[PDB]
RNA sequence: UAUUGGAUAGGAACAGCUGUACUGGGCAGUUACAGCAGUCGUAUGGUAACACAUGCGGCGUUCCGAAAUACCAUGCCUUGAUA
RNA sequence: CCCAUGAACGAGGAAUUCCCAGUAAGUGCGGGUCAUAAGCUUGCGUUGAUUAAGUCCCUGCCCUUUGUACACACCGCCCGU
RNA sequence: CGCAAGACGGACCAGAGCGAAAGCAUUUGCCAAGAAUGUUUUCAUUAAUCAAGAACGAAAGUCGGAGGUUCGAAGACGAUCAGAUACCGUCGUAGUUCCGACCAUAAACGAUGCCGACCGGCGAUGCGGCGGCGUUAUUCCCAUGACCCGCCGGGCAGCUUCCGGGAAACCAAAGUCUUUGGGUUCCGGGGGGAGUAUGGUUGCAAAGCUGAAACUUAAAGGAAUUGACGGAAGGGCACCACC
């Protein structure tokens, strides 16, 4: 016989300050009576949100999750969590007469963030080639998974947390792979596919005020 | 009949004859 | 709720179970760019009007 | 009920979880996080039949439904994830989602993004049916 | 008599292969045996994209399609019209009809 | 300005067998009907008890609210009677 | 031919037949049968519709592939207690 | 949103690869092996096929320990049905998974023994080697990686021929066969009774290997043809069919 939507609060949710969009939507949490209070209520929520909803003009095949870590009465601070490719983009790329390369790595950035970064690469037709086959084999995907694996342990272990999504928001490591693996066999849809972060160090509000400022 | 189901039923009887056999030792 | 027309701009052969639901290529009076595919018991030339009680359901084709 | 929100360059977004099985329908709309639920409505509280409950007729009415009440909340756009059974089951989308989805931008509601979010098994467990499947 | 040279299947020097199950029923087929497709369909093919793409928020949206590989057995793949029964002379033709 | 509200109106699944109509024919179910098995009341015979006989009649059943029901399979078998 | 007698039957269960234009259906009249003679059959006119211009769903028919242990050819052949 | 445990290795995945066969697919490392190729290397007949004998041998099944989520013999119920101890559905025990022993069979199939010789084309494909316009990356050119055009060898296969054979179907082998002989192992003798009985042997068991006879019977069978038939497909048709 109540009326359950009229104890629902809106919370105006903000992407991080490196990017060009900032107010994401509204997510609505219950009013803070009694024992649940609001402030813990949305501070576990992720946000699948593609690229088009935060950079100029962008791709829509990129999703970042994006997690709320602090709310400053009417206003969410969401910290990066991960990042996904769609599953239009993702089952395009994989077709037949063709060989599909995957790597992994487990690495942190400088502060204590440890990522799982996923590659993925597929073989090229050339441009004259009327073979129809165009397969590696498995001495040339064994070196080319050995230079994705060193690429992403490089290009992440050098800097920090910002500068490793801003280099996914431009997909600057993919591009080093498509070029650095040519004189093995030459590649052509080279993408990290997925990044998915393992552990997380205690949270200081200051250091995500630099992300939100 | 079915050569499987016909051996099944021969396979049956001989172990009916291994028992009844083992009676008279 | 409303009850809606839609005029006949082309049939499409003759369906059902013996052979009875004609389908047919419908125009609705709203938009003239909005079309879709009905089932009509009874007989049809092409350019009449029918009544569609509900406007939603668009039928099977072939 | 209670949205500040200002009708000059804005569209609220919802998340409509479309799951087309071959048996039902549910039309279900969340906030953009997930866990904070509106709507849902399913094919089989349209119909009182269990044969219909997949019916095409019952989804648009979940659909008519679900655009009715979120519409007095105040969403009014939505960011579509198509699925169907998933795992070691069926991946295609059953015979009420494209009558879900007709209905939805029919009834004065926005689509977004779409994306089919069936969970695909990367090497299932057994599934359901014996060595010689089943027989009909 | 013998009614295929290659067994209805399409292994030559192996003995095994993995064993996959059907869609419709789950009858444990052969992978090699299997009457395979691989259909990219539009989630909305034709009836709704007018209803979907000008009821978007979105500029000239191209509208994401579904990537499905549906594994048959020889006993469906007929029921469901997939394959049909051929002329002994037609049974050889390998090519697909477009 | 009609929500309601009993009741009779009125629909339903439930069987004790032959017969006809479903079939080229047979056994099954299935339907509609009539006769009589059962059945209730009745006059007599009989008895301390009394449970049956006789001959004469009456005889569905439970549901209590609507009913627009897909009603699939509409099952299997086929002279020794002459090549 | 006359007068008297004034029975069931309130639109017919399951099932089922014929039919698409001067057609169905109604109402008469000829011919054959015929010493006597039309609830029949074969012809003719008269009044004159409803619904359809379709499909293979039932029942069956004709082609082409296909499968078969059937050839008195599915009303076939054949298995076991 | 997490968390937990146990199976599985999607799409890429092919008439592609490897292995004696059974079989084998997530990354990285370690271990020992093998084919083909190349070679003006080495020994110099050391070889081929093989009763007895030995190693490996899917699945199911048996034994002892750990594990159990999915699926699921037996079992329980709900449907269907003339009955349905079946098909359909909801649950489920052994099993399905790992370790250590067992058993030794499958339509274990190419229903096709192995080694060697000869006898038509054609385009591909995998691996190694060789040669040759050019394109492309390493830019800082060569050798190399990725393509392009041929060659040689070994390999899984295709298409195509009146080679020739075959009862045909079909087969570059199932050919080189009354113009019958390269070497060699296994093995068949009309259909049943019958892989049965009985002996022997193997196994914890289930069962495996070797294995008759009395008696019964004029056919059982292989390939192709034509017709009929179908609860087979495609195309038409009929108010003695339907709408």
């Amino acid at each position: 016989v109540v009326d359950p939507f009229s104890k629902k609060d809106w919370y105006d949710v903000k992407a991080p300050a490196m990017f060009n969009i900032r107010n994401i939507g509204k997510t609505l949490v219950t009013r803070t009576q009694g024992t649940k209070i609001a402030s813990d209520g949305l501070k576990g929520r992720v946000f699948e949100v593609s690229l088009a909803d935060l950079q100029n003009d962008e791709v829509a095949f990129r999703k970042f999750k994006l997690i709320t870590e602090d709310v400053q009465g009417k206003n969410c601070l969401t910290n990066f969590h991960g990042m996904d490719l769609t599953r239009d983009k993702m089952c395009s790329m994989v077709k037949k007469w063709q060989t599909m390369i995957e790597a992994h790595v487990d690495v942190k950035t400088t502060d204590g963030y440890l990522l799982r970064l996923f590659c993925v690469g597929f073989t090229k037709k050339r441009n004259n080639q009327i073979r129809k086959t165009s397969y590696a084999q498995h001495q040339q995907v064994r070196q080319i998974r050995k230079k994705m694996m060193e690429i992403m342990t490089r290009e992440v272990q050098t800097n920090d947390l910002k500068e490793v999504v801003n280099k996914l928001i431009p997909d600057s490591i993919g591009k080093d792979i498509e070029k650095a693996c040519q004189s093995i066999y030459p590649l052509h849809d080279v993408f990290v596919r997925k990044v998915k972060m393992l552990k997380k160090p205690k949270f200081e509000l200051g250091k995500l005020m630099e992300l939100h400022g | 009949m079915r050569a499987k189901w016909r051996k099944k039923r021969m396979r049956r009887l001989k172990r009916k004859r291994r028992k009844m056999r083992q009676r008279s030792k | 709720q409303p009850i809606k027309l839609a005029r006949v701009t082309k049939v499409l052969g003759r369906t059902g179970s013996q052979g009875q639901c004609t389908q047919v290529r419908v125009e609705f009076m709203d938009d003239t760019s909005r079309s879709i595919i009905r089932n009509v018991k009874g007989p049809v030339r092409e350019g009449d009007v029918l009544t569609l009680l509900e406007s939603e359901r668009e039928a099977r084709r072939l | 009920s209670l949205g500040p929100q200002v009708a000059e360059g804005e569209n609220v977004f919802g998340v409509c979880h479309i799951f087309a099985s071959f048996n039902d329908t549910f039309v279900h709309v969340t906030d953009l996080s997930g866990k904070e639920t509106i709507c849902r409505v399913t094919g089989g509280m349209k119909v009182k039949a269990d044969r219909d409950e997949s019916s095409p007729y019952a989804a648009m009415l979940a659909a008519q439904d679900v655009a009715q009440r979120c519409k007095e909340l105040g969403i009014t756009a939505l960011h579509i994830k198509l699925r169907a059974t998933g795992g070691n089951r069926t991946k295609t989308p059953g015979p009420g989602a494209q009558s879900a989805l007709r209905a939805l931008a029919r009834s004065g509601m926005k689509i977004g993004r779409i994306e089919d979010v069936t969970p695909i098994p990367s090497d299932s467990t057994r599934r359901k049916g014996g060595r010689r499947g089943r027989r009909l | 008599t013998k009614k295929r040279r290659n067994n209805g299947r399409a292994k030559k020097g192996r003995g095994h292969v993995q064993p996959i199950r059907c869609t419709n029923c789950a009858c444990c087929v052969p992978k090699d045996k299997a009457i395979k497709k691989f259909v990219i369909r539009n989630i909305v093919e034709a009836a709704a994209v007018r209803d979907i793409s000008e009821v978007s928020v979105f500029d000239a949206y191209v509208l994401p399609k579904l990537y499905v590989k549906l594994h048959y057995c020889v006993s469906c793949a007929i029921h469901s019209k997939v394959v049909r029964n051929r002329s002994r002379e037609a049974r050889k033709d390998r090519t697909p009809p477009p």
